[PDB]
């Protein structure tokens, strides 16, 4: 995996290049809203049961045949199974807002899923939309103004709900 | 490639487990030190040319033979000793990366993986370039946490030649 | 899934063995027992409403709060009693898929594996689900073999459970 | 893998269902001729090295070219790995019907087998002439009126040749 | 396949070692004993037919049986009796193969693996053809070290059937 | 893996035949040249570690953009990587000069590299001119008419060639 920093730096060797001033500029940014970058995981984190239940019960409900007999999420393993996917994911996207980058989700996550709930037969678009439901409520979590130091957290927010639309996409 | 910040992500995964609180005050060592470090790595690399040639020149003052004797893994021709400036140059932009990173891990994965087989197969003596990393430690001219760091990678370098 | 002679089967493979006399004595067990499981099977299915309305009403009785209480997880709406119901007769559905097989597998596959994580995750007391399995047990006024073999399954639950 | 009851079993499960007095009647019915099963499963078990040896023996008569030099079943290691062959098989067909259920003979044995054959370059039809040989034999010893109490096995013999002949076409 | 500059590769290859000084002396000995082992392979060729129905017969007398019991596992029949001066011939062939080789990788890979499970399987008895291989020994006419290696090969096949 | 002696036997065998005068005739005359194909392995593994540098030194001289940064032998590991491979390919064919056969070249080092190069974005082709450079030093060591009785090496080096060749176009 990459972070950051690591990833510029990946970039750089590639071309047998020193980082520019710019790029280091962007870094010393990235680390000053730091703190910040923290909040945001802590608070999805903290919150994460909430995030996967709330996300899950929703899709279950606007989705009806996933638990009806038959359906991918019927029967205690399958269900076990699907809620453990939501949390795997969204802990991945945790790695990745505190990372600044989004290869560890990529690697460790999201390649070969789509091919792997193919062979399955697990509906991809389905844990897509669950990805999509914990991406709102881990963002209202995250941006919330109350117990916190009032300030802007726009950039992390766009970031972090690049990599929940990244997740989203890879399952499809 | 080993950050403070992958570092705490990849032992995290290795027990399935959120990140924590330990894990946070990783990241806030992390930002206390990326100041120092991104300062190390932007006065290195502006001195870079001084620095590279500098430590070129050291090595061949203290080994003088490297730039007479015969052999493609000698500095004895123009093309030889332009190699030679070029991996020095090589380490010092590792340097750079391991202190923009917070880290040793971009040396271990552009650099040291493998650098034992490519001295003995080349036959170029780890001693050479454990000279121009001390003239590079010696000359960059820093001073405080950069230089600190700076010289954590740079001893780093030489335990790994040693 | 596992059965008497599914467990035979799966054993002697274990060791790339014949069936032999060993577990032709397993099928004659089977077959002695499968009369009175295929009836309490029968018994429990055609008063599968009375059972599960009554099991619900009994864990309502014991935990009452479990009808007030704000929370998607309680059958404080007309939806979350259906819900409740509906895994109490999931139960039951198992316990005759049980009956019918003449071992625990179908409930092993189809609800205990993964049950303590969706009962964390969904804040589901298994208290509740125990007091309707032994609502079951008492009600269901089977007698004989077919008793006490639907008596294993119900308590091999509230085990699962405990 | 599955046996009679199982089977029905987890067809409701994927309905839903309880299961139906009608399929229960069925399943008693298979009970009440439980005896006769074993005896099945005991004969072909008790004869099984002569069923082996004499379909690979008539196997080998009819298509010589098998054991010539240069045959799939020259060399002691090739003839050893097809005399397992069918016994392995053999041994899954007794399995399936002692369970009165197909799919540990599919699992287990037949399925991906054909490929297998096909990459090693194991003559897959042969394999099924020589199933459809043991077929003969194990039924005639199955059904032999001999040292037994008499009655009729017909339901068992159809079902043990439907497993013979599905594992005959599953490596076809 | 296992012969001595086979086997001399394979266990450098498990070391991922080159070929050193120890493995060239094997080559030496392979060499060094190879016009023996040729000349025999040749030797027992030439006479093939002689001693394969020779030892065939030599089965026959030893164990009477063999040509009057009821099976197609015994000699009683014309097609049986060219089945066993075959397999008798196969063990002849195998000899001489080794003796090509300069050890016994022919026999082991094509006669020796999987050969009690065909013994077994058709009834046939190991000590038929340890007495054809008996016979062999004493009547191929060899002398030298050919024989002895010849010699080596029967007796390595009496091991693999006792 | 065969040799030349195993590999005239496996043919033979395939064919349910004895080896015939003649081709005894060809292994007696590989065996009365077996000190000199020694001296072949012996002096090419003595001066392999030559061989492997001189050979990659010219290629990344003739291909620069390979240690350009960016490219496939730039960084440690991957100039590690494809020493090794320049060796362990050298080695094979070693192994196949003392052999007297190509087998153990194909079996263990070439076969499915040329696959395990495309997916690893590795240049085949410059493998194999690296292979290709290989050959000419290790003939032209092997080949030497210093320190060494006079005589006629001529099949050996052909012979020697052909597995450095067939090397070559395995890569490709
Ligand atoms: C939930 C929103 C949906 C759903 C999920 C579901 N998933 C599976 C099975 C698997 N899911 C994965 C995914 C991962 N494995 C990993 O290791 C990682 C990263 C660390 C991921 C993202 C894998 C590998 C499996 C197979 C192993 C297993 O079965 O546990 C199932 C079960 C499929 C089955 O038939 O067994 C289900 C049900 N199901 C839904 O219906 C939701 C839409
Ligand atoms: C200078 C201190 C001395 C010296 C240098 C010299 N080096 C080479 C050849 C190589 N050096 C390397 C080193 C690296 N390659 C890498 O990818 C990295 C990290 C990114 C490093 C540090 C390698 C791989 C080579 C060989 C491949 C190549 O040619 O690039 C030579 C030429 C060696 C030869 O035998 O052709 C020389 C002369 N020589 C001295 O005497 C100096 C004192
Ligand atoms: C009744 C005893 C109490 C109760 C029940 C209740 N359950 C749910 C939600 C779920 N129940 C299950 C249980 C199963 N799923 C299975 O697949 C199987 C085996 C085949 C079982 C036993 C599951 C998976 C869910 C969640 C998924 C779903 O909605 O179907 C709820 C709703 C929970 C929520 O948080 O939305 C309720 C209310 N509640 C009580 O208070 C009763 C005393
Ligand atoms: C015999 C009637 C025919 C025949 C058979 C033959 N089979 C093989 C090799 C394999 N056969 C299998 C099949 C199975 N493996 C299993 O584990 C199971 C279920 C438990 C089955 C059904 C496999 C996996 C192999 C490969 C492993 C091995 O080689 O033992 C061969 C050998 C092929 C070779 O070249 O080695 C042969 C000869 N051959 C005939 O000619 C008959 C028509
Ligand atoms: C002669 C000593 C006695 C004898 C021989 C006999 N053998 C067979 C059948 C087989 N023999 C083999 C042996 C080999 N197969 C091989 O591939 C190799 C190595 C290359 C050997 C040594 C095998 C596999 C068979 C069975 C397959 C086939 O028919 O080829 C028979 C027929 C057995 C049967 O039951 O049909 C006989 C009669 N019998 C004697 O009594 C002799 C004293
Ligand atoms: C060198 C002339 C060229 C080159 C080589 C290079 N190779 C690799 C990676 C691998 N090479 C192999 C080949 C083998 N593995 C074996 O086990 C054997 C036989 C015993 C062989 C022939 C394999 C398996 C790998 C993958 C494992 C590994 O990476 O070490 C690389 C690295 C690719 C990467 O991105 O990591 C390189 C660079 N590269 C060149 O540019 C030369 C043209
Ligand atoms: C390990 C446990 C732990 C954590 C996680 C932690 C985080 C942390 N967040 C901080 C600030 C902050 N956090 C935020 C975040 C937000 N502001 C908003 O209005 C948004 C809604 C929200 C977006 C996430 C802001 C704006 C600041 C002030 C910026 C700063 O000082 O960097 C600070 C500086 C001190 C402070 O202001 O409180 C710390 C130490 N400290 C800890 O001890
Ligand atoms: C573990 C060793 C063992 C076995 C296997 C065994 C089987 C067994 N088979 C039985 C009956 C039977 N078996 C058969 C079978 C057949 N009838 C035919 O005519 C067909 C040719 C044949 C088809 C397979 C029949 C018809 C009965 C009587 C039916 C019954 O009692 O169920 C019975 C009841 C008692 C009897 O009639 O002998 C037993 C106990 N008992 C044992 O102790
Ligand atoms: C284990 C260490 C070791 C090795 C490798 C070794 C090899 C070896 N090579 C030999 C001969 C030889 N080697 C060669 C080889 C060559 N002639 C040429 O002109 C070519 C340039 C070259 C091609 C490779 C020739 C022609 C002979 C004489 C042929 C013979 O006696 O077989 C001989 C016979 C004695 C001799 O002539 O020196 C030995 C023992 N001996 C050892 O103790």
């Amino acid at each position: 995996m990459f972070d950051a920093f690591t990833k510029v730096v990946s970039q750089a060797d590639a071309r047998g290049a020193y980082l520019t001033t710019d790029q280091i500029d962007a870094l010393t940014a990235l680390v000053s809203d730091g703190n910040k970058r923290m909040d945001v995981v802590n608070r999805i984190t903290s919150n994460s049961s909430k995030i996967v239940a709330d996300a899950a019960r929703s899709l279950f409900a606007e989705q009806p045949q996933l638990i009806a007999p038959g359906g991918n999420a019927y029967t205690s393993r399958r269900m076990a199974a699907c809620l453990r996917d939501m949390e795997i994911i969204l802990r991945y996207v945790t790695y990745a807002i505190f990372s600044g980058d989004a290869s560890v989700l990529d690697d460790r996550c999201l390649n070969g899923l789509r091919e792997t709930y193919i062979a399955l037969g697990t509906p991809g678009a389905s844990v897509a939309v669950g990805v999509e439901k914990m991406k709102q409520a881990a963002l209202a979590i995250a941006g919330d103004t109350s117990g916190i130091t009032p300030g802007d957290c726009a950039s992390i927010m766009s970031e972090v709900a690049s990599y929940f639309d990244r997740a989203a996409a890879a399952v499809a | 490639m080993k950050t403070p910040l992958t570092e705490a992500v990849a032992v995290a995964d290795s027990q399935g487990r959120f990140l924590s609180s330990t894990e946070v005050q990783t990241a806030f060592g992390r930002f206390r030190q990326a100041g120092a470090s991104l300062a190390a790595a932007k006065g290195l690399t502006e001195k870079a040319s001084s620095l590279t040639s500098g430590a070129a020149q050291a090595v061949y003052n203290k080994f003088p033979y490297t730039t007479q004797m015969q052999g493609p893994n000698y500095a004895a021709t123009q093309t030889g000793k332009d190699k030679c400036v070029r991996d020095i140059g090589y380490y010092l932009r590792m340097v750079t990366y391991c202190l923009v990173v917070g880290g040793t891990g971009p040396m271990d994965d552009y650099l040291i993986g493998g650098l034992a087989e490519i001295n003995k197969t080349f036959e170029l003596s780890p001693s050479w370039y454990i000279e121009a990393l001390k003239y590079i430690k010696a000359n960059h001219g820093l001073s405080g946490d950069p230089a600190v760091e700076a010289n954590s990678y740079l001893d780093y370098a030489i335990n790994a030649l040693s």
